[PDB]
């Protein structure tokens, strides 16, 4: 309906998340996604897909 | 290389060479054994500096 599975909503967003943020990257100037050797890039890809 | 003393905070400065070593070619390791002369992995052969 929207009162229960609801806001007790975060709890079962802790079968879940405190590992902070990976492509979370959205704030600085030109370089911590254009320098040389990193875990999270094999994803944000194509002009297809 | 070694010589220091133990242990009542770790895994977040574990967020500090897993979150430190910045701005150039190649960056380091996770699990921490002890006490050696330390020949390891593969790096690079020569074009500028």
């Amino acid at each position: 309906t929207l009162d229960v599975q609801m806001g007790r909503f975060m709890e079962t967003w802790a079968d879940m998340m405190p590992h902070h943020p990976h492509w979370v990257n959205e704030h600085l100037t030109i370089l911590q996604f254009i320098a040389p050797s990193n875990p999270r890039l094999r994803f944000e890809l194509n002009p297809a897909f | 290389s070694r010589g220091g003393v133990p242990m009542l905070h770790d895994n977040v400065t574990e967020s500090l060479r897993r979150i430190t070593a910045s701005g150039g070619r190649l960056n380091p390791t996770e699990p921490l054994p002890i006490f050696g002369g330390l020949r390891p992995a593969t790096s690079a052969g020569i074009a500028r500096g």
